This record gives structure tokens, sequence and C-alpha cells, in this order.
RNA sequence: AGCCAGGAUGUUGGCUUAGAAGCAGCCAUCAUUUAAAGAAAGCGUAAUAGCUCACUGGUCGAGUCGGCCUGCGCGGAAGAU
């Protein structure tokens, strides 16, 4: 059902981290199973607007980055304390 | 009122309030009031929320206080030289940082939950929000 | 012209005062064969052509005395 | 009228209107919700 | 409130009347009191009479189905209809009563 | 959104009802007719009554309603040569 676009996270490390959610992006990371983890940077609105759905925790999430396509499940998320936004998500692979 | 029954010592240093708060997901009932701001709360402020919060809902509802004080508030008295000792104790405060859940309800509508905290929140020295059950 | 339906359960209902507590205890209990020949008389001035229309209509005004519906 | 810092809509027919840069409130039904100095 | 499938029901409900109608009264009710309503409601079985009140822009839709979009373009100003299922007649004349009975609208079907 | 029109019956819903008819109030807040009529949102009532609204039809015809993230503003804001 849900697919994502995404970019790929060139530079690491919470200056860049800050720089990417004030760029009204945010970051997360794909880990889970035999691949080394995929650290991702993607679009702040879009999936703050997807999260509110409650099949957003359940069922599989698609993701396009380079063209690749994979599926995936949510698992954890760092919301921001005070205000509705997010910082941070912990994507598990299949 | 609410207030610890016995505390390991009578005194505190005064301390500070840096950094952000823990309790922050929606963990026990279906609405939440959640701290803005930053600072302190009275166990006079929180009695009084909770009397504003039973009035709007009558009684009935389940309500939880996440928050306790264990926290004193030393007072010299009016008209004490500085020095001579510390003073006394006649307030007890709790710690209140940005982002923490301070009240929670379930059993009640959505528009219900919201006007009764919109009603306690002007009881508070701090801005508060209003937050849902999440995952 | 027509009697009312208050007071047509101190005649042939069984209690004598009103409710006291509407939903908060039972009283007594009425069934079908005591308000079936009561709204047989009454259709005079009723609302509806069907007797179905103000059957579950009369039934459903005395259920807030605390009585039980029997059916 | 009443001049409180925090002026309400209080009915059906409560208004609110910008007079010279200051609030007013005006209702048609009742002359107790007039208010200023929102 | 209406549903999008309100309105396609209330149109599924009326075109198959309008499928067993003879014949049918489109009228003027500018300004009519419940008590004048029930009785009539009543006369409505009473005589076997099916009668109904709509979106009259919505008719239509339902009338639609020719040979039934006979007096269609009657919907200026509020209108109700009412078909007669058996021998037409005894539908009409009950508001042929009405209209000199309650002083009010000439009818316009 | 205006404007034309409706907006009931059982029903004073039970009651400590002095007196309560949605009409301060304690309880649930359910049934007819239809397009709708909350057994009720709120002014009045000695208690009624009378005048609105939540709702529905028509007239008119292109946008309309208030929630969020925000930059900048307004009131709040009165002292003494
Ligand atoms: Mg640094
Ligand atoms: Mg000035
Ligand atoms: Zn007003």
């Amino acid at each position: 059902m849900f697919t994502i676009n995404a970019e790929v996270r060139k530079e690491q490390g919470k200056g860049a981290s800050r720089r990417l959610r004030a760029a009204n992006k945010f970051p997360a990371i794909i880990y889970g199973g035999k691949e080394a983890p995929l650290a991702i940077e993607l679009d702040h609105d879009k999936v703050m607007n997807m999260q509110a759905k409650a099949e957003f925790y359940s069922e599989v999430l698609t993701i396009v980055v380079d063209g690749k396509e994979i599926k995936v499940k949510a698992q954890d998320v760092q919301r921001h304390p005070y205000k509705p936004k997010l910082q941070h998500i912990d994507f598990v692979r299949a | 009122m609410l207030q610890p029954k016995r505390t390991k010592f009578r005194k505190m240093h005064k301390g500070r309030n840096r950094g952000l708060a823990q309790g922050t997901d929606v963990s026990f009932g279906s609405f939440g009031l959640k701290a803005v701001g930053r600072g302190r709360l009275t166990a006079r402020q929180i009695e009084a929320a909770r009397r504003a919060m039973t009035r709007a809902v009558k009684r009935q509802g389940k309500i939880w206080i996440r928050v306790f004080p264990d926290k004193p508030i030393t007072e010299k008295p009016l008209a004490v030289r500085m020095g001579k000792g510390k003073g006394n104790v006649e307030y007890w405060v709790a710690l209140i940082q940005p982002g923490k859940v301070l009240y929670e309800m379930d059993g009640v509508p959505e528009e219900l939950a919201r006007e009764a905290f919109k009603l306690a929140a002007a009881k508070l020295p701090i801005k508060t929000t209003f937050v849902t059950k999440t995952v | 012209k027509t009697p009312p339906a208050a007071v047509l359960l101190k005649k042939a209902a069984g209690i004598k005062s009103g409710s006291g507590k509407p939903n908060k205890d039972k009283v007594g209990k009425i069934s079908r064969a005591q308000l079936q020949e009561i709204a047989q008389t009454k259709a005079a001035d009723m609302t509806g052509a069907d007797i179905e229309a103000m059957t579950r209509s009369i039934e459903g005004t005395a259920r807030s005395m605390g009585l039980v519906v029997e059916d | 009228m009443k001049v409180r810092a925090s002026v309400k809509k209080l009915c059906r027919n409560c208004k609110i209107v910008k007079r010279d840069g200051v609030i007013r409130v005006i209702c048609s039904a009742e002359p107790k919700h007039k208010q200023r100095q929102g | 409130a209406l549903n999008l499938q309100d309105k396609q029901a209330i149109v599924a409900e009326v075109s198959e009347v309008a499928k067993g109608a003879l014949s049918a009264v489109v009228a003027d009710s500018r300004g009519v009191t419940v008590d004048k309503m029930t009785e009539l409601r009543k006369a409505g079985r009473e005589a076997g009479v099916y009668m109904r009140v709509v979106r009259n822009t919505l008719l239509r839709r339902a009338v639609e189905g020719t040979p039934f979009e006979c007096l269609k373009d009657a919907f200026v100003g509020p209108t109700l209809i009412a078909y007669s299922m058996e021998h037409p007649g005894a539908a009409a004349r009950l508001f042929k009563e009405f209209a000199k009975a309650n002083a009010k609208f000439e009818v316009k079907a």
C-alpha cells in the first residue's frame, strides 16, 4: 500500500541531522536481517500526514530509494516532545 | 496537599531544570495534558487543576496524575537577615521539563476531555497542550 | 379527550407513585398483554395508520421508570 | 459595556468587530455582551 | 448527514414505485401544518396512495425512465408527489379536496 | 449565507413536583408521520403562553467551513520638574 520516495544520507551526525530537520526533512534508518543497515533522509510533512493512520503501524511499507524497492515494517519512532512532529524512525527489514 | 509522607532528608539544594522530559508517551488513558513550558508546579496548583478536571467530568471517568512533587522549597521568613542557616520549608514543588505529560484521562468523549483540559490549563503557570493515545 | 399514558400505570401496571429510580433500580415488569388492548381502544387520536406504528411508540414511553419490557 | 482584557463571543448573536485598532464585541440580543480592550 | 449513497438510496426507493405507478400528483405545499399532514398520511394508505416529498431537483434521475418523463419539468417551487398504485383517481381527488378546502395553492399538476 | 416555509402527537416523560409543559431541577434521553422536528442548545414565563435555533424543501448560483505548522504584527500597558 504505502510507498515512500526517499534520498540517501551522505552526511551523518547531529549537525547535518539538525540542518536536515530545519530543511523540513528528517532522517531514519532501516536495519535488521543480514544486510548492513541503510540510513535515509526523507521528507517530513508526507510521512507526518501518513502516520496518523492506524494502518501505518500494521501493514507492510514499500520504500523507493536508488530505484530499489524495499519492503519493511515500522518498529519504533523518536517523536519530538511537545510540537506535533517527528525526529527519527527505526525500520525493520522483512 | 500532595506531599511526601516521609522523606530521607529535611532539605534539598536548589538545583537546576536543564534538559527535556522523559514521561512523554501517553501510556495509561485515552487523552493527555502535556507541558510545553519549563518551570515548576506547586501542590496547590496540581490539586486545583485536579479539582477543575473532576468538576468538568463531574465524577465519572478515571484521571491520572503522572507527576508528584518530592522537592521542597525552603523560604526564609519575613524580616530575617541573610545567612544564619538555610530557611525552613513552606511548600513542595515538582520539577517540570518541557514535553512532560502532566495529566491523563480515560472514559470520556474527546471534546469533553479537550474542554476540561483547557479549564485546567489556566490553573497552571505554563503553556500546556493536548495529546491523544499513540503507539 | 384521550387519557394520558402516565396515569395508566397506576391502574394497570402495579406502581402507585412515579419512578423514583428510572435506570438505577427496576421495580416491576410490563408485558405486551397490558398495552395492546389499551392501544386498540385509543385509536381516536393517534399518529400512524399501522398498529405497529404506535405499538412500540406507546411501549417506549413507559421505559424511563425502572420497568422491564416483556415480549 | 465591560472592558476586560480577554473578550468572548457569549451567545449566538455576539459579534467581533475591530474598530480603530481596538477589538469590540457587540450583541444584537443582550446588551451585557458589549465589550472592549480585547 | 446525507450520504451520496443516501441520495442514491432515496432514488432507488422511489423509482420502482414510479415503475409501479398509475397516475400521480405534483403539487405545491407552501405551508402545511403537521395536523394538516397526519390525516392526509392516514388517507394515503387508507385509500392506497403512496405519497412522498423529495428533493425536487432530484426526481429526473428516477423519472428519466420514459414513459415517466411526461410532466418532467415541473420542479419550480417546492413540490411533492403522490403516486396511486390501485384504481387511478382517488389520489388526485384527495388533493382536489384541499385545493378548495385549505384556501391555498393551485396545484401545478 | 441570505429570503420564502414548516418546525407536531402520545407529552405536563416519571418526580421533593409550593408551581415546572425541553423550561433551575435527580434519571435515562427512547417511539409515530414523513424531508425533518433534539422527549432537547438558550433568553422568557406566577405555572402556561408567544417570538428563535439544531433539521428539511424551494428560490440564487461558484466556491465554502474551521483544525495544524509557521514569519511578522494588535490590545493587555497608569506616575510623579
Ligand atoms: Mg555542538
Ligand atoms: Mg500608546
Ligand atoms: Zn450576544
